[PDB]
């Protein structure tokens, strides 16, 4: 059994007990987080969507960790120009660990 | 009150442009001089009051009166 959900503007296939990395939420470590726009649910059957969003679809998920993604370096340089700049970048995430898939 | 806590007043000391020490300073390479030329030279620039060679100002213009002595 797998579900469909959009969280951070991206979409996410899972199954129960997966772990899913996504943009950064406002919610702490512990609590329970539910979404409740769901594309599709596939168990035996699948349920597709007539309109965006299956009528009872919940997806329950609890929220494990947030961090800082790996280092990434902009380089930016202009040839024969005198012209050079660089920086540095950490994306934040927030792990979730799938608990439930609701028909 | 100690000599490792005194501090001088904000804005007081301004550090000072230390030229040609790299892209990221704004001041290598060229130094703020620009490209070539006669001002672009190690002791290079015209004197005070050249125009070129158009007559300059202060010459162009007539001497005119004189020193008292007694207003001294
Ligand atoms: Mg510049
Ligand atoms: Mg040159
Ligand atoms: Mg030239
Ligand atoms: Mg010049």
């Amino acid at each position: 059994m797998y579900a469909v959900f959009q969280s951070g503007g991206k979409q996410h296939r899972v199954s129960e007990g997966q772990t899913v990395r996504l943009e950064k939420l406002d919610i702490a470590t512990g609590e329970t987080v539910e979404f409740a726009e769901v594309l599709m649910i596939a168990n035996g059957e699948e349920v597709k969507i007539g309109v965006p969003f299956v009528d009872g679809g919940v997806i329950k998920a609890e929220v494990v960790a947030h961090g800082r993604g790996e280092k990434v370096k902009i380089v930016k340089f202009r040839r024969r120009k005198h012209y050079r700049k660089q920086q540095g970048h950490r994306q934040w995430f927030t792990d979730v660990k799938i608990t439930g898939i609701s028909a | 009150m100690r000599l490792n806590t005194l501090s001088p007043a904000e804005g007081s000391k301004k550090a000072g442009k230390r030229l040609g020490r790299g892209i990221g300073s704004g001041l290598g390479k060229t130094g703020g001089r620009g490209h070539k030329g006669q001002k672009s030279r190690s002791g290079g620039g015209v004197r005070r009051g050249f125009e070129g060679g158009q007559m300059p100002l202060y010459r162009r213009l007539p001497k005119f009166g004189f020193t008292s002595r007694k207003a001294a």
